[PDB]
């Protein structure tokens, strides 16, 4: 039954405060060190802090002591992680975690809440402006593609023909730019005998600003 | 359902003995069995030495874990939660019969110690508190030293009359020993000096050195008695075998 | 203190993996090993070295000693391709450290990229950028270099890189290269190419267009 549930996601700017929040369920929640783990973009995960919540009593990773602040309250079953102040350099996942620990011998999580990923950036929403990538043979093959430039904050969702073309589909993670804007592409590899009378539109949907844009892909 | 027809008993540190099947069970694996305070702890290995991990389940639901070195020369049983995984006991046993036992508390700590030597005396730490504090008690050949524990010493203590005498242990574990006396004659009241470098306490009366207690390094203790003039040493050093003879020496 | 050696392994379904981690001194048996998904929390598989946690398959296993310690899977299976970390503790005062992850990856024959080069549109260029799209598509192994030409004249820090995960279907990594420039700049040269190396060509790779057409 043992279940961390942590907050939701979150979009804030740099120099805001932030306090985002981690439930048990199905343990003796006041009885068991609970901790907190960041994993940067693409990188590797850290240790941050752990808490016991029956007397709040805290261990810090150096590092991280003096720039976060953990809590519990034992009474709902709750470890919290609050910032004064974010950076962008915050921009992460963090995860709470359940600590197993023992004197100097051993220290390690066995239950983990499933992720609040936190934005941190200057940049406002912003929907994506879409632009086709053309193909440029006989009985070869073709690409072409939707390049969807300058958007925030993540994700977008891109499909095909409504859902009907996914053979050959590649749409890649998305990019940050130097500006402080997403940009990705999704590509697809089709036969150079189909372009022409096999119509290609890219479906774009970015929720965050409620954006849904559909592009035709035509050739030359 | 391991035998003398077709096991063999393997002796291992901590008094222990393993039956290691003679002949591997599919999985090309060796079966192991082994008793421990009246549970048979079982496991599966791919050595036929009694090297391995065993495991059990107490009455209580904890669950019990016995791993033996490579080599038998070094046990480790340690007991859990029903969760397998928060501990609740540890012991490490070596060939020399040395061993270190310890509990621990719903954090992690540290709540109890035993420490037992190769000759068999131990330090046994009980009741320990977050603040570093306990009772303690070390049990030499004969008798049994009781004390306290604190975040700074280990001191124990023997009382005859107004004659109080701390054996302390720092926290590097180095020996330290004095004595008090309450009874305020100058004519009979006892003092103490102490010689680290061997381990000796003097004990004076009324300006005169009386006896060297000597604190060996094979936890144990020797009286010898100065001349009637308190200048040198006369005769031979007993060895202390009894609390009695100790408190003798204070008298 | 903590360094894992594999760093990218490749195998098949059916193989026996071995991954490795070198602790800087000797830590006893205060080494764990996770698993973690791309999208997803990480998993504990092994702890205290060598235990199992309660529903991990059998087919996992750890063991070590000083400073040496691997974690073996006997026979891979689909859902153990993925990123496996070790992470080890101190306890004066309390630390924890990771190491830096094995990705293990599904093993196929070699592959070279076939490369397709996409112009900026007509479209973007009314906004004031343009965007040259290079694309390489469905090669194995993952590693491969991209470099920008434009006039002959290599460049840098104009581009940025994307690759996608390893294809559920035939196992190739797909990678695409974006050069951004402004449009005032982009309409001051002629011939762009993006040149792409990788294990399956012989050598490099080139496409190229003529600004204009
Ligand atoms: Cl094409
Ligand atoms: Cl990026
Ligand atoms: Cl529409
Ligand atoms: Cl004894
Ligand atoms: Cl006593
Ligand atoms: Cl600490
Ligand atoms: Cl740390």
């Amino acid at each position: 039954e043992v279940q961390l549930v942590q907050s939701g996601e979150e979009v804030k700017k740099p120099g805001e405060s932030l306090k985002i929040s981690c439930k048990g369920s199905g343990y003796k929640f006041s009885s068991y060190w609970i901790g907190w783990v960041r994993q940067m973009p693409g990188k590797g995960l850290e240790w941050m802090g752990i808490i016991f919540p029956g007397d709040s009593d805290k261990r810090y990773s150096p590092s991280f002591q003096g720039q976060v602040t953990i809590s519990a309250d034992k009474s709902i079953s709750t470890v919290y992680l609050q910032w004064s102040s974010l950076k962008a350099s915050d921009t992460a996942m963090y995860y709470c975690a359940r600590h197993i620990t023992t004197h100097t011998y051993r220290g390690f999580f066995d239950f983990w809440g499933q992720g609040t990923l936190v934005t941190v950036s200057s940049a406002s929403t912003k929907g994506p402006s879409v632009f086709p990538l053309a193909p440029s043979t006989s009985g070869g093959t073709a690409a072409l593609g939707c390049l969807v430039k300058d958007y925030f904050p993540e994700p977008v969702t891109v499909s095909w023909n409504s859902g009907a073309l996914t053979s050959g589909v590649h749409t890649f993670p998305a990019v940050l730019q130097s500006s402080g804007l997403y940009s990705l592409s999704s590509v697809v590899t089709v036969p150079s005998s189909s372009l022409g009378t096999q119509t290609y539109i890219c479906n774009v949907n970015h929720k965050p600003s409620n954006t849904k844009v559909d592009k035709r892909v035509e050739p030359k | 359902s391991l035998d003398e027809k077709n096991s063999v008993s393997v002796d291992l540190p901590g008094e222990m003995k393993v039956l290691v099947s003679k002949e591997k069970n599919k999985d090309g694996k060796y079966d192991l069995i082994a008793t421990v305070d009246k549970l048979e702890l079982k496991g599966t290995s791919d050595k036929n030495n009694g090297s391995g991990v065993l495991e059990g389940v107490k009455a209580d639901k904890s669950k019990v874990k016995l791993t033996i070195s490579d080599d038998l020369g070094q046990t480790t049983l340690e007991v859990f939660k029903e969760d397998g995984k928060t501990l609740v006991s540890k012991k490490v046993t070596s060939k020399d019969k040395s061993s270190t036992e310890e509990k621990f508390n719903e954090k992690g700590e540290v709540s109890e110690k035993i420490i037992t030597r190769a000759d068999g005396t131990r330090l046994e730490y009980t009741g320990i508190k977050s603040d570093g504090s306990g009772k303690a008690k070390e049990v030499l050949k004969g008798y049994v030293l009781e004390g306290t524990l604190t975040a700074e010493k280990t001191t124990l203590v023997v009382k005859e009359g107004t004659v109080t005498l701390s054996k302390n242990i720092s926290k590097s574990g180095e020996v330290s020993v004095e004595l008090n006396d309450t009874d305020s004659s100058a004519a009979t009241k006892k003092t103490a000096a102490w010689n680290s470098g061997t381990s000796t306490l003097t004990i004076t009366v009324n300006s005169k050195k009386t006896k060297d207690l000597v604190f060996t390094k094979e936890n144990t203790i020797t009286v010898q008695q100065y001349d009637s003039n308190g200048t040198k040493l006369e005769g031979s050093a007993v060895e202390i075998t009894k609390l009695d003879e100790i408190k003798n020496a204070l008298k | 203190q903590l360094t894992q050696s594999p760093s990218s392994l490749s195998a098949s379904v059916g193989d026996r993996v071995t991954i490795t981690c070198r602790a800087s001194q000797d830590i006893s048996s205060a080494l764990a090993w996770y698993q973690q998904k791309p999208g997803k929390a990480p998993k504990l598989l092994i702890y205290d070295v060598s235990s199992l946690e309660s529903g991990v398959p059998s087919r996992f296993s750890g063991s070590g000693s000083g400073t040496d310690f691997t974690l073996t899977i006997s026979s891979l299976q689909p859902e153990d391709f993925a990123t496996y970390y070790c992470q080890q503790f101190n306890g004066y005062p309390h630390r924890l450290t990771f190491g830096g992850g094995t990705k293990v990856e599904i093993k196929r024959t070699v592959a070279a990229p076939s490369v397709f080069i996409f112009p900026p549109s007509d479209e973007q260029l009314k906004s004031g950028t343009a965007s040259v799209v290079c694309l390489l598509n469905n090669f194995y192994p993952r590693e491969a270099k991209v470099q920008w030409k434009v006039d002959n004249a290599l460049q840098s820090g104009n581009s940025q890189e994307s690759v996608t995960e390893q294809d559920s279907k035939d196992s190739t990594y797909s990678l695409s290269s974006t050069l951004t420039l402004s449009k005032a700049d982009y309409e001051k040269h002629k011939v762009y190419a993006c040149e792409v190396t990788h294990q399956g060509l012989s050598s490099p790779v080139t496409k190229s267009f003529n600004r204009g057409e």
